[PDB]
């Protein structure tokens, strides 16, 4: 029993099939002008000249409630989060706090990163994120790395995105790390931001959110 | 060879293609590998080389660049260049560790070493080697009392190496004695420590980790409360760089070790009031589940609390403690679990040391209360406790029987390598639940190579260099076989991986071979498991947090080599055969150990006897009553001396007593014609030549010679009838041809 068991947290010759992997970064594709059925799992806005505001600012909405339609839990307000640097004018509460109007804006060196360090080990889903092409061209984030791992020491490459044209919400659940749960399980989760779309120095940010799995009187 | 490095590396490529530029390509990539293990090796050779070379004072000294050129088996060369090819930073962290090593290089005992000497020896030009330079000659305990006039010097450029070295190292050498001239010049440098409101000034952050552990070393047993109280709200409290808040890993790492230090060996109460908040604080910051997570509380500082949880009760036997500390993993894999999975590790290592009697032998011990219990049997995250389990526990097992020697924990950590070498540095499917899954392997597959270098210590066995080998060669992992700031982060990332892969071969090499594999760890005294289990510290995973304080196992090495001298010559006598009688590491009663003579006894504290037994020299035993033990018996030196039988003619007047076996007597004729080969030359043939050779038949034979008065007569008849003597025959066949014969 004992040697049985350490062959199963140690598979030594089951595991390892040809040893051949690609070892390249995996690409992911957030353009809205095609429509297929993985792409409408991930964009929820629906694929459509460019809306005013206040159709930006409309539309923000029902992404919301679409995304809290669905049996969902939002602990965005559950951890920790550290920018890169303020820039004096908004921290990252108005980022988080689910208005349109408002956002964080950083302000320093290019690569720009967002910590976001959990206190406990929460097991998350679906990563919310809300652009806008239009309404924030000269600081539109153009190229997004998402990591992932345990600590702030054992931060870990996780997926691509590259931003093209997206004026609506971002829906990202997390399917390669675990076929088995459908899920992502860490306690921490780091964002770059290292450009901006045609040669942008700042980045500023909607919205953001996370989502984890589990008639009355006054 | 293999450790060497000033000197070209040899290097073997995979390159499992056909096209030139990518076959170039990976050669670079091997080359940028090849120049990280250079830079890590300071490790390796500090442990290999601790007190060979020995100072003339007058003589300069001299530190070898690093060559970091690494040579293919084509030959052709290619050479890493910074920043371009490598990490800047790691070059000179290279250089530092190399200069660390020159500095410990020189003995203990050597004399002449003043303020003035390293001046004397300074390049004119601070840089890291120098720093590691100065480490380590305050490392060794060469810098007692430096003079305040080139301390200055050294510090009043803002270079953290040197500052880093000098800090170290100076407190290194008083290592206790709570001098008020040099406690200040850390509680200048630290910034928390600063009275409040000053303005900043500008101290680098591993800077600051380098002043908090040299003052906490320098506060050694000094279980000092205005300095540990302020060390405590050091480790929760919030540091300031760059005029913004930050929180530091590193930092409270470093204050953690820091308490537990000037603590150590403070809590085996049964001051104790003090003693006892100071212990449920601890244990507070170390058990607190916080579903939001508090700014001025972070995760970063458990790992500091576990480690002065830690050293407070180091060899305490407190069972409660440790129970609280031992996380079990039946209750917590049924949960969702919080917290660092790295803190596991950690505090089931705490548990283990804190009950200094039951660190199981056995892999039943290791395997205690583990079970996958999931049909999905694949690499996935839920199952990482049970590694940094595997990982904690393994590590106290390897600590606890350090330079000791044993078999079946050889075996154990063997088959325990053996299992887990294929799955390491395997990016198979790229996927971070895996990936984070084999990074823990491959900090696993660190802490296995390391203990088990550990626990066989300055043997240089075979299989355990045969593995560590393995370890050490082929950078593996996504290249070879098996915008742009970030394709700089992602090299960046597995560049640093392949580093924390390399100090951990490096460190396991190193104490394979010891001091030339004559010293050994010391597990005695308190103090020493405490430089132990700080100087083994796994921070293997980015960005390596510590790694300056890698090379501290320095304090727990001493000599336990044993050899032969002879006295009447005064020369060594070697390869004769030596039996020891040992406790055998248990309570059984004995076992004959036969070793040759240049070996490595055990600790002096369990042997009980000695005997030399060899052809030709008289035999020497020593039984060691509880009145003096073998240290005592050796504290004047470890080397005792034997004194040579005499083959002489007088020995054998008449009979030989000795038995003259045909063996031994062929065996001394052919070595004698062998010098032969390279007669009455000899003065015992001209002893023999003039018939004299029995010295009491000529005696009497010139008292006899002539009278034979009562007095004699009675004489030479007691002579004639003694109870033991030799020619007894020839004597009384003498005055029976005196008494009767022809006249």
């Amino acid at each position: 029993g004992i040697n049985k068991v350490l062959d199963h947290l140690a598979p030594s010759e089951l595991i390892k099939p040809v040893k051949s992997c690609h070892n390249k970064p995996s690409v992911l594709v957030l353009d809205d002008r095609i429509v297929d059925a993985a792409t409408k799992d991930l964009y929820v806005n629906g694929f459509q000249q460019n809306p005013t505001p206040e159709n930006l600012q409309h539309m923000f909405h029902q992404g919301i409630e679409i995304l809290d339609s669905a049996r969902m839990i939002n602990v965005t307000h559950l951890a920790l989060w550290k920018p890169s640097s303020f820039k004096l004018g908004n921290p990252v509460d108005f980022a988080l706090d689910d208005n349109y109007d408002t956002f964080w804006q950083s302000d320093g060196g290019q690569p720009h990163q967002l910590d976001i360090m959990f206190s406990k080990r929460m097991d998350i889903c679906v990563m919310a994120i809300f652009f806008s092409m239009i309404a924030d061209e000269s600081y539109a984030p153009s190229l997004v790395k998402v990591y992932a791992g345990h600590s702030p020491s054992d931060a870990r490459f996780y997926k691509m995105l590259e931003v093209r044209n997206v004026n609506g919400w971002v829906a990202l659940r997390f399917l390669d790390n675990r076929e088995d749960d459908q899920l992502l399980k860490c306690q921490f989760i780091r964002l770059l931001f290292p450009v901006n779309h045609e040669n942008g120095k700042d980045t500023h940010l909607r919205g953001i959110r996370l989502y984890v799995p589990s008639a009355i009187l006054r | 060879s293999l450790l060497a490095y000033y000197r070209p590396t040899k290097t073997q490529f995979f390159t499992t293609k056909t096209e030139y530029a990518q076959i170039l390509a990976q050669k670079k990539y091997f080359a940028k590998i090849m120049a990280l293990r250079t830079c890590t090796n300071g490790v390796g050779w500090g442990a290999v080389a601790y007190a060979t070379e020995k100072p003339i004072s007058t003589q300069k000294w001299v530190i070898q660049p690093l060559n970091l050129i690494s040579v293919f088996p084509d030959d052709t060369k290619i050479t890493v260049k910074a920043p371009e090819d490598i990490a800047h930073d790691i070059v000179e962290w290279g250089q530092f560790h190399a200069g660390v090593s020159s500095g410990l290089r020189i003995s203990k005992k050597a004399t002449g070493i003043t303020g003035s000497w390293i001046a004397f020896n300074k390049p004119k030009e601070l840089d890291a080697y120098h720093g590691g330079f100065l480490l380590g000659l305050g490392l060794n305990g060469h810098l007692k009392n430096l003079e305040e006039w080139h301390i200055y010097n050294y510090l009043s450029p803002r270079n953290t190496h040197i500052s880093i070295g000098l800090l170290l190292g100076m407190s290194s050498s008083m290592k206790g004695s709570m001098d008020s001239k040099l406690i200040k010049v850390i509680s200048v440098h630290l910034v928390a420590f600063l009275p409040s409101g000053s303005s900043d000034l500008n101290i680098d952050l591993k800077l600051q980790t380098a002043g908090i552990i040299g003052m906490g070393m320098l506060y050694l047993n000094s279980r000092h409360k205005r300095m540990s109280d302020s060390i405590f709200a050091q480790l929760v409290s919030l540091l300031n760089v760059n005029d913004e808040m930050v929180a530091d890993e590193e930092y409270r790492l470093a204050a953690g070790i820091s308490l537990g230090l000037i603590n150590l060996g403070a809590g085996q109460t049964k001051q104790n009031v003090m003693y006892e908040d100071l212990t449920t604080k601890l244990l507070e910051i170390v058990t607190s589940t916080y579903d939001v997570e508090n700014d001025w509380i972070p995760e970063n500082s458990q790992i500091g609390a576990v480690i002065a949880i830690m050293f407070l009760f180091l060899k305490s036997n407190n069972f409660g403690i440790s129970n609280m500390l031992k996380v079990d993993l039946k209750e917590i894999l049924k949960a969702n679990i919080n917290t660092r999975p790295e803190l596991l590790m950690y505090r089931e290592w705490a548990s283990n040391m804190i009950l200094w009697e039951f660190i199981g032998d056995d892999l039943s011990f290791i395997m205690k209360d583990v079970d996958i219990g999931v049909k999905f049997s694949e690499l996935n995250t839920d199952l990482l406790p049970i590694y940094y389990t595997m990982a904690g526990r393994i590590l106290a097992m390897g600590i606890r029987f350090a330079s000791t020697g044993n078999l079946k924990i050889r075996n154990i950590l063997l088959s325990l390598v053996d299992k887990f070498l294929p799955l390491y540095q395997y990016p198979g499917k790229q996927n971070l639940d895996f990936r984070l899954t084999i990074s823990v392997i491959n900090v696993l597959t660190n802490v296995i190579v390391v203990s088990l270098s550990m626990v066989m210590c300055a043997s240089g066995d075979l299989e355990v260099l045969r593995r560590v080998k393995y370890l050490h060669e082929v950078a593996s992992g996504p290249y070879s076989d098996l915008s742009d700031p970030t394709a700089y982060l992602e090299d960046k990332k597995d560049i640093d991986d392949h580093y924390g892969k390399f100090i951990s071969t490096n460190l396991a090499l190193g104490f394979l071979f010891l001091g030339s594999g004559q010293y050994a760890l010391n597990t005695s005294t308190l103090e020493s498991i405490a430089f132990l289990s700080m100087s083994v510290l796994p921070t293997y995973t980015t960005p390596h947090p510590l790694q300056e304080l890698k090379h501290f196992w320095s304090m727990a090495v001493e000599p336990r080599c044993l050899v032969i001298k002879d006295i009447s010559t005064g020369d060594a006598v070697n390869n004769v055969p030596i039996e020891l009688v040992v406790e055998e590491d248990v309570e059984k009663e004995e076992v004959i150990r036969e070793i040759s003579t240049p070996c490595l006894l055990p600790d002096f504290s369990k042997i009980k006897s000695i005997r030399v037994k060899m052809h030709g020299y008289f035999p020497l035993e020593v039984n060691f009553t509880k009145d003096y033990s073998a240290s005592d018996f050796f504290s004047g030196g470890t080397i005792i001396y034997i004194q040579r039988k005499s083959e002489s003619v007088f020995e054998n007047k008449a009979s030989f007593r000795n038995v003259e076996d045909i063996h031994v007597a062929l065996k001394r004729k052919a070595a004698e014609s062998k010098n032969y080969s390279r007669g009455n030359t000899t003065s015992s043939q001209l002893v023999e030549s003039l018939g004299i050779q029995d010295l009491t038949m000529v005696e009497l034979d010139t008292l006899l010679s002539a009278a034979l008065t009562d007095s004699e007569s009675y004489n030479l008849g007691l002579l004639c009838s003694d109870k033991n003597s030799g020619d007894i025959l020839d004597c009384q066949l003498e005055l029976w041809y005196k008494s009767f014969g022809p006249h």
